[PDB]
């Protein structure tokens, strides 16, 4: 017996990646984390937890 | 014009004029791509499609 997930994780190109996917021809996994670290906390050192 | 001169008197005149219809035919040509046709029929659910 084991207990894992039941479904796939869903990744989809939503409203901010979809502009750079169309216009630049490059997209990114999870835009919201890249934006919330470059401009929101620019001096946050990479910690583990 | 009613004349009183020595020639034969004036008789009324009809002219038969035959007007026809000329026909003009025009065609405008349009190309549509085969990969542009194929994704008109295709099923779509993701916001990039």
């Amino acid at each position: 017996a084991m207990s894992g997930p039941a479904a796939y994780a869903s990744y989809v190109v939503r409203g901010a990646n979809l502009v750079t996917a169309v216009s630049y021809g490059r997209a990114m996994r999870n835009f919201e984390q890249f934006m919330a670290r470059i401009v929101d906390h620019p001096n946050a050192l990479p910690s583990v937890e | 014009i009613a004349h009183g001169d020595g020639r034969r008197p004036n008789k009324q005149r009809q002219y038969i004029v035959m007007k026809a219809c000329n026909k003009h035919h025009i065609g405008a040509e349009i190309e549509l791509a085969a990969a542009d046709i194929e994704l008109l029929f295709a099923e779509k659910e993701t916001p990039l499609d």
